[PDB]
């Protein structure tokens, strides 16, 4: 699977003529091949049929999530945990429970974050399913002198293949003999337009000769016949599908974010436990105890629903998007918007409608515009004067194409009709603003009609005329503007007729070359009425000889047409280009074609210029002028060919309006990486197939639902299920506020680590007894936490979020120092404060002070010794002094909710005061009740003091925290003073998230 | 990377900032750790001034009283063979440690130990908690009072020849004044005999049925010769108004122990406000397992 010998440009024979071509496969042009040969080269070659990728069994990914993230440093601890049971069970002492439902609770941590980590997995693309739908079950082949349809499957190189309108190539064919076949490339060049094949060779590029018929194609109309060049894995849009499902997938900002995340975290953790372990050397305890120390520290710095919690936080705003029919298929993908700093955007089907449609029009010297818009809300073109209703007509009558049976209910715009893309563009204007064109149609009864001729280039036809009061014939016919101005000799101008004088037939010079250079594509209108004299209402003009006046007719007006774009497409790209994201055109489409969009939608600002434009300004070659004065180029696909990689940077490097025209699918896949390569993400917007390579390599992937295809909805990450363009500026500005979430969120869950680890390193070096319980962190880290915490994610934006530039991915992270400075540093500090502070007061309330609780460890916990004197003189069994440590946990934890409520306050604004953004989020404020709550309930229901050991507290306790709270509210308040007041000061280098 | 991250030479600059950050972190740093000690030693203090010296404010956690005893046994069994020497001086260097406190030559002059009742007696309010009358006066507990178990005669206490002793403690509570049960038809069989209001019965036996036939003869000694506690020596007063304060003791010889085999033996008090609990074994009574092996 070389990747780099699928990324080349593909080769062929198609200079070569048809008996050479024989030559190098052994055919018979008139008898095909034999049966015998046929299977022989069955056995050869291998069988006609895209292939299946490798398949990855699902305990595979789920187990891989098992020991994943920091999975492991809890596996130490379930397993450590056990085995001091086993240990306990064969050296015959305790049959307690308490190291047994540890192990069980901390292994059930593991198993339901691996869940939710699996919900968050990429999911598995099917590229190569979709793909192999492609191919039809039965081609027909001529073998032995015979016509037979057999399995595609069984088709190899060199047999002779006929096709016919409607059926699919199947396989790469060299035409020998046509009879007007016609191909639709789309899935190769992006463009319903119409292609025809004949034997005859056309050009250097084998993708551009008409002799060559190609695998994913069907012939449109026409029939043909050939020969099997490319047969399997070998074809075309085969090296494009295998290079598809062959291509990694990357990794997203949001994970390596969140690699970043863990790396630090495991940092601390294991500086805190190499110091506790020198420090309980320097001491005396014994390495037993030192090594046990270690593991304990390490592993209670870690945060259980962290991980969980950012599953839970991106799946909320991946349900508001899809209130605005905007769905993503992978979740981490939703951030993925928000830090693209580059969209890669196709052209026919997502910049535009890929709808011919009448856009400018030209009559009584004048140009005209049409709305050329979706829903229809724009402006009329004035429809009062008699010229008009002239062209309506002419292009009314003389069109062949009529809506499809049964659309009576759709709109005009979007209703199905069978014929030419010109005559449907023109049959859909007259009946948008003339009515009915049945009617119109029926009204004059058609003639006779001269179809369109190669050599005429123009298309004509009499009818009778309806004026009650003229028996006499209408003549109409419709053309190129040059061959139509060459046969007129009048101008209808507002309703009367003059004659052509050079000033008109020069206005109509410009008029050409105005509409022209709009990239439309123009055709003229005339007509005349035909004396009833000299061909009275009997007589039969039969289509042989001159029975018309072919010159002499009265010229109407000029008609223009193209694709325009989406309603919000101009807009849209105006807000990404406002946001500071560089627009690029990539499209395999005419160059003048895609030039006029990109002009039309905003990614060639009016103004800037080509160096073509300067040239052609000033009237010098081309060679002379410098390229550093053109801010916009045009980048051709043959020259793209032939362009090193230093180039391609340095085209992006000097050109801030690019546009890549004609290029091909592997190219598109080239400029993708020419762009990530600098260092920035990037976005692709398609539709076809061609698509394909480039959304797989893509950071993410944005399929439109309603006019894609299967291959691109199936490997994209999001799906825009309206074709709505704007939810691209949606989700640029979402993206953006789930990221400042998360930071908030994080700091929250990081800063109630301190209060729940300081307490064991006073227990180890003080010779205190245990202020903190084991489950009380475990009630903490996945109770009280996790409803505020999941509650930050609702928070509205600070600042229009809209105007900042993308953030740089080498230096602005998610988890910074100036996080760790804050929540390990002063705010969890101070946490441990009143932590501690209400635990003193417990002791001292009870009979134990300070002065005589440093020492006493090694008695206090001996489970035989009756007798321990306080600071009073009074003697307390074992029991009894346990009952007032257990009590001191649960006023420890009350104390933790206590302080929580301030660090979620100061938490929910990073800059912002809380006195201006307002407490208008109601779930933080369910999230504070519900914490209080829960809280009231471990300590007062009865019976919690014998399945988890938390005592009642007496009503003067609970309120040894609330001073701390307050303190943290207040130093907060005046940190996020000095930023605003001082932008770029002491506190925003040390302390700005 | 590795290098420079560590040491570059043209912004002068270590790990990452110069040397004017260093300072301006570690003096910002200094004043808010020093901010946050000050507050806490301030909200320290005010809580020794909230508490009073001559009593705890609850006393919920420590009623009724427990029973502790020497020797210091782990996990409740005292076994040890009577030929092997070094296989009881885990428990007699305990019995002598708790027996040490009551030597004669501390307890001396008329202070703070003053001659009580040699029978026992009712209670005796030397006042209230306060500091007005000085250090309050304690009854003196002569060791001579516990017979045979008093390390003066057999320093070992009976361990010697397979006869044990078990020096029984109630716990010390300020303020608690114990109450024996009355004479009214509702009392246990065991306290019918001998009921001297003035002394708090402490009763010892075997916790299975089957174990009463190999327990032999349970000889209590005490003050007066009762098996309990006198009332004269309460209340206790705390450790700031009675330094110098002996609690009564009672001492328990199990004469007669069947040798090689492991006796449950459960002691416990009598009285109003004694209560037991099902969670806490030395709540007012006392579990030992006695295996004289030799
Ligand atoms: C399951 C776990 C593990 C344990 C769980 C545990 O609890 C339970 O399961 C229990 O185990 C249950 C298991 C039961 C198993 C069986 C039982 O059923 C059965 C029953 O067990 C009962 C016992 C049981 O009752 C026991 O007691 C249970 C406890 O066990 C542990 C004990 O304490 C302790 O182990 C007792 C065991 C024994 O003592 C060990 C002895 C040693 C092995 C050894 O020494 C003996 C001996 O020598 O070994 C020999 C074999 C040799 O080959 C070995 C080779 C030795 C190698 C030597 C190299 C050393 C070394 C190593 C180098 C790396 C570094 C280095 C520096 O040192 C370097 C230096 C060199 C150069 C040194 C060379 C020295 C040479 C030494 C050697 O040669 C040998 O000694 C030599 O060969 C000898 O032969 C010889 O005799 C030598 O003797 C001498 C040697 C010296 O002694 C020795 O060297 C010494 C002193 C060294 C000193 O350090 C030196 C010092 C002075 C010092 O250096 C010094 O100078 N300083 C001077 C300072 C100074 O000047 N200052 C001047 C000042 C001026 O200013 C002599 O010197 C030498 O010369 C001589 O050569 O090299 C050989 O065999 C023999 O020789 C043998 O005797 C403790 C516990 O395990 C357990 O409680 C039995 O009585 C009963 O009969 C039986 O039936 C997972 C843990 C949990 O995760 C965690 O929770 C854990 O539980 C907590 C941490 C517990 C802690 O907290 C508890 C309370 C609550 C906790 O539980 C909560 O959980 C807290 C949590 C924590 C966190 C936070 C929070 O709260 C919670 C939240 C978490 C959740 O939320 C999170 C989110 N936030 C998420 C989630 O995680 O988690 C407490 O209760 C605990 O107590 C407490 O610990
Ligand atoms: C409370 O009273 C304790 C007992 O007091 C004794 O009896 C009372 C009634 C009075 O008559 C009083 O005057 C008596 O002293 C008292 O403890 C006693 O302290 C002395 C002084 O250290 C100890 O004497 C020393 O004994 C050892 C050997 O002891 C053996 O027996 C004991 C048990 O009794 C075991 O524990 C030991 O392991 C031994 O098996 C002698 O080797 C030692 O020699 C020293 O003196 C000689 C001269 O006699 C010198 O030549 C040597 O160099 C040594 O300096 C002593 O003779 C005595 O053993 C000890 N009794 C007990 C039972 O332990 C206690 O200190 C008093 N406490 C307070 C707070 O008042
Ligand atoms: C605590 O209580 C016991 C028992 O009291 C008795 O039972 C209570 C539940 C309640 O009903 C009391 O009213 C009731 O007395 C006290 O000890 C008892 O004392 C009496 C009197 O000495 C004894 O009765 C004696 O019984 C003998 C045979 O068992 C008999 O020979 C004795 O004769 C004496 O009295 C007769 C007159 O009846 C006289 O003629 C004789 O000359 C001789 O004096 C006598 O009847 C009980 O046996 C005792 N009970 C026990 C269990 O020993 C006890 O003194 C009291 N303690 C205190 C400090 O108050
Ligand atoms: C009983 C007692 C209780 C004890 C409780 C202890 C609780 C522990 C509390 C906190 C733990 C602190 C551990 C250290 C945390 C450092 C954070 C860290 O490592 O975060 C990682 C950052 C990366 O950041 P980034 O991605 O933005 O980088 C982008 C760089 N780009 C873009 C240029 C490429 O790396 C960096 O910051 C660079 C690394 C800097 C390391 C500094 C080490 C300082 C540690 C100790 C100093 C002690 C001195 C005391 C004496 C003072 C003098 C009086
Ligand atoms: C000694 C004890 C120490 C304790 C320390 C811990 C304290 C932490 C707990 C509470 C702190 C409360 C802080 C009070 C802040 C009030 C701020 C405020 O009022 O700013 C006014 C805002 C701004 O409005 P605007 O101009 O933007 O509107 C524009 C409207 N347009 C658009 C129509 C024009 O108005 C709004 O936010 C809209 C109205 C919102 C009203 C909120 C009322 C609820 C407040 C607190 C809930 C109680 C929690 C209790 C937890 C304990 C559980 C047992
Ligand atoms: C917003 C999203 C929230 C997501 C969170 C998920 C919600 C989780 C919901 C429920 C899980 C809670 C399970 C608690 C299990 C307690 C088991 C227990 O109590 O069993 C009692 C045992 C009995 O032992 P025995 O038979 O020997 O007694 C003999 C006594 N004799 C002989 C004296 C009579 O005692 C023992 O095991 C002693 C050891 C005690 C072990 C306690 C372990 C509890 C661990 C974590 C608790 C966290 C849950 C907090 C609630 C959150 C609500 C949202
Ligand atoms: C129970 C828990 C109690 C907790 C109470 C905590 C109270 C302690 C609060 C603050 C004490 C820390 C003061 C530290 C002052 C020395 C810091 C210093 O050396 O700073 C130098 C800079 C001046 O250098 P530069 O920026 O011009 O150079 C530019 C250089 N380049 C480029 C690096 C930016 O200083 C500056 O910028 C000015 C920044 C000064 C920092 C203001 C922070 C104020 C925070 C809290 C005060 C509010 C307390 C409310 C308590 C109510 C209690 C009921
Ligand atoms: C102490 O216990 C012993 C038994 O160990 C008792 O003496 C036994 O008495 C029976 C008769 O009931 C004799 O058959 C045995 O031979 C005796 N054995 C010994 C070793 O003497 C003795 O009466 C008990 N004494 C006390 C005071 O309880
Ligand atoms: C703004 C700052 C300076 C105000 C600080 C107020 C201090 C002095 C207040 C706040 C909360 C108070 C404590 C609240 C509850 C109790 C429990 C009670 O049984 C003894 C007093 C004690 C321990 C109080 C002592 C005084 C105290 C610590
Ligand atoms: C707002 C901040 C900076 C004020 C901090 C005030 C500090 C410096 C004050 C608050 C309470 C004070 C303590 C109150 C009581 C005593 C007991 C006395 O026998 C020695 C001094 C000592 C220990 C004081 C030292 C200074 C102290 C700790
Ligand atoms: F629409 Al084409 F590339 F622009 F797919
Ligand atoms: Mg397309
Ligand atoms: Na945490
Ligand atoms: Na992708």
């Amino acid at each position: 699977d070389l990747d780099e010998l699928k990324k080349e440009v593909s080769m062929d024979d198609h200079k070569l003529s048809l008996d050479e071509l024989h030559n190098k496969y052994g055919t018979d042009l008139t008898r095909g091949l034999t049966n015998a040969r046929a299977k022989e080269i069955l056995a050869r070659d291998g069988p006609n049929s895209l292939t299946p990728p490798p398949t990855t069994p699902e305990w595979i990914k789920f187990c891989r999530q098992l020991f994943g993230g920091f999975s492991i440093l809890l596996w130490i601890g379930a397993i450590l945990c056990f085995l001091a049971y086993g240990i306990q069970a064969a050296t015959e002492d305790e049959p307690a429970n308490d190291n047994l439902y540890l192990g069980v609770v901390l292994s059930t941590v593991v198993i339901v974050t691996g869940c939710f980590s699996y919900y968050q997995e990429a999911k598995s693309s099917r590229i190569m399913d979709s793909f192999k739908n492609m191919v039809p079950q039965q081609a027909l082949v001529i073998r032995d002198g015979e016509k037979s349809t057999i399995n595609a499957e069984f088709v190899v190189a060199g047999d002779l293949v006929e096709v016919k309108g409607g059926d699919r190539i199947p396989a790469d064919l060299r035409i020998i003999s046509a009879h007007g076949c016609k191909v639709d490339n789309s899935s190769l060049t992006g463009e319903s337009e119409p292609q025809t094949r004949s034997p005859e060779f056309s050009s250097e590029n084998p993708l551009e000769t008409r002799n060559i018929a190609f695998f994913s194609t069907n012939c449109v109309e026409g029939t043909a016949r050939g020969v099997v060049v490319y047969t399997g894995d070998r074809t075309v849009m085969g090296r494009i599908a295998t290079l598809a499902s062959g291509l990694e997938v990357g990794r997203t900002p949001i994970a390596i974010e969140i690699e970043h995340f863990i790396h630090i975290i495991t940092g601390v953790a294991v500086f805190l436990g190499v110091s506790f372990f020198i420090l309980s050397l320097i001491l005396g305890y014994s390495w037993l105890e030192a090594v046990i120390f270690l593991i304990g520290i390490i592993v209670a710095n870690v945060p259980e629903g962290l991980l969980a919690t950012v599953t839970v936080c991106l799946t909320l705003t991946a349900k508001r998007m899809a209130r605005k029919n905007c769905l993503v298929k992978n979740l981490e993908a939703v951030e993925t918007l928000g830090s693209t700093s580059t969209i890669c955007s196709d052209k026919t089907g997502t910049l535009t409608q890929n709808r011919m449609t009448v856009a400018h029009m030209w009559f009584d010297n004048q140009i005209h515009e049409a709305d050329t818009t979706e829903n229809q809300s724009g402006a009329a073109f004035d429809k009062t004067s008699a010229t008009w209703s002239a062209l309506s007509r002419i292009a009314a009558l003389c069109n062949r194409a009529v809506f499809q049976a049964g659309q009576d209910n759709v709109p005009i715009l979007k209703r199905s009709v069978a014929g030419d893309a010109s005559e449907s563009a023109l049959l859909k204007c007259i009946e948008l603003c003339c009515g009915s064109v049945q009617g119109m149609r029926d009204r004059n009864p058609k003639i006779v009609e001269i179809p369109f001729n190669s050599t005429n280039k123009y298309q004509l036809s009499i009818h009778e005329n309806e004026k009650s009061s003229e028996s006499r014939y209408l003549l109409v016919m419709k053309g190129a503007p040059e061959r139509i101005l060459d046969r007129c000799s009048t101008i209808l101008l507002n309703g009367a007729e003059e004659p052509l004088k050079e000033d008109m037939k020069e206005a109509f010079q410009n008029a050409y070359l105005e509409l022209g250079g709009l990239g439309e594509r123009v055709l003229g209108f005339c007509h005349f009425a035909l004396p009833e004299d000299k061909y009275n209402e009997g007589y039969p003009f039969d289509a042989d000889e001159p029975n018309f006046p072919t010159t002499d007719l009265c010229f109407v007006g000029l008609m223009a047409m193209i694709d325009p774009p989406r309603a919000a497409v101009p807009d849209a790209v105006g807000k990404c280009r406002s946001a500071g994201i560089k627009v690029i055109m990539v499209t395999g489409d005419h160059p003048i074609t895609a030039k006029a969009i990109a002009k039309g939608v905003g990614i060639i600002s009016e103004g800037n210029e080509t160096i073509e434009d300067i040239a052609a300004r000033l009237n010098i070659p081309i060679g002379q002028v410098n390229p550093r004065d053109a801010k916009a180029c045009v980048v051709h696909g043959s020259d793209l060919k032939d362009l090193s990689t230093e180039v391609l940077d340095d085209i992006l490097h000097y050109h801030t309006e690019i546009v890549f025209a004609r290029t091909s699918p592997q190219q598109k896949l080239i400029i993708v990486e020419g762009c990530q390569r600098q260092g920035a993400i990037v976005a692709v917007t398609g539709d076809g197939v061609n698509d394909s390579p480039a959304l797989k390599k893509a950071d993410i992937g944005v399929a439109m639902g309603i006019s894609g295809s299967d291959v691109s909805k199936q490997a994209a990450d999001m799906i825009l299920l309206d074709d709505n363009f704007a939810s691209i500026v949606t989700g640029v500005e979402e993206g953006r506020l789930i990221f400042d979430n998360l930071k908030k969120s994080i700091a929250y869950t990081l800063t109630s680590n301190i209060p729940e680890i300081t307490p064991f390193l006073v227990f180890i070096i003080g010779n205190v007894p245990l202020p903190l319980g084991t489950v009380t962190i475990l009630c903490i880290d996945l109770g009280t936490d996790m409803v505020p915490a999941i509650s930050l994610a609702y928070e509205q934006a600070e600042s229009d979020i809209m105007k900042r530039q993308p953030r740089n991915p080498k230096t602005d992270k998610l988890v910074n120092e100036r996080l760790i400075s804050m929540a390990y540093g002063q705010i969890g500090m101070i946490q441990a404060l009143g932590g501690f502070f209400s635990y003193f007061v417990i002791l001292a309330e009870n009979g134990f002070l300070p002065m005589d609780l440093i020492g006493k460890r090694v008695r206090w916990d001996d489970r035989w010794i009756s007798d321990v004197e306080d600071s009073f003189g009074q003697q307390w069994t074992y029991e009894q002094r346990k009952i007032v440590e257990f009590t001191c946990h649960t006023s420890f934890f009350i104390s933790i909710v206590v302080v929580q409520w301030a660090d979620l306050i100061i938490c929910k604004t990073r800059r912002n005061s809380i006195f201006q953004q307002g407490m208008k989020n109601k779930i933080l404020i369910f999230g504070l009740f519900e914490e209080t709550a829960l809280a009231a309930f471990l300590s007062y229901c009865p019976g919690t003091d014998v399945a988890l050991r938390m005592y009642p507290l007496k009503p003067s306790w609970w309120f040894c925290a609330f001073p701390y709270s307050l303190i943290i509210f207040l130093y907060d308040e005046m940190r996020r003073f000095i930023i605003r007041r001082s932008p770029g000061g002491w506190v925003e280098q040390e302390t700005y998230y | 990377g590795w290098k420079k991250f560590l040491w570059d030479s043209e912004k002068k600059e270590f790990l990452g900032r110069t040397g004017s950050s260093w300072f301006k972190i570690f003096l910002f740093y200094l004043i808010f750790y020093g901010c946050l000690a000050g507050i806490f030693i301030g909200t320290i203090q005010v809580l020794l001034l909230t508490l009073s010296d001559f009593e705890p404010k609850y006393q919920d956690r420590v009623a009724p009283p427990g029973l502790s005893h020497a020797p210091y046994a782990i996990k409740t069994e005292i076994s040890f063979s009577i030929s092997n020497p070094k296989s009881y001086e885990s428990f007699v260097k305990s019995m002598h440690k708790l027996m040490d406190l009551y030597n004669e030559s501390s307890q001396a002059g008329n202070s703070p130990f003053e001659d009580c009742s040699d029978t026992p007696a009712d209670y005796i309010k030397r006042g209230d908690l306060d500091d007005s009358q000085g250090q309050k006066k304690a009854c003196r507990f002569s060791r001579m009072w516990l017979k045979n178990c008093s390390g003066l005669d057999d320093t070992t206490y009976g361990y010697a020849e397979g006869k044990p002793c078990v020096v029984a403690k109630l716990n010390r509570i300020i303020g608690f004044y114990p109450k024996p049960l009355k004479n009214t038809t509702d009392l246990p069989e065991e306290l019918q005999a001998n009921y001297n209001q003035y002394v708090l019965p402490l009763r010892c036996a075997a916790k299975r049925e089957e174990d009463r036939e190999k327990i032999g003869s349970i000889e209590y000694f005490g003050l007066g010769g009762y098996a309990g506690f006198p009332l004269q020596y309460y209340p206790y007063y705390g450790k700031r108004l009675q330094k110098k304060y002996l609690q009564p003791l009672l001492a328990i010889q199990f004469t007669n122990l069947t040798q090689n085999m492991e006796l449950r033996i459960e002691c416990k008090v009598y009285g109003e406000n004694i209560d037991y609990s099902e969670k806490d074994r030395f709540r007012g009574r006392f579990e030992v397992k006695i295996e004289v092996k030799s």
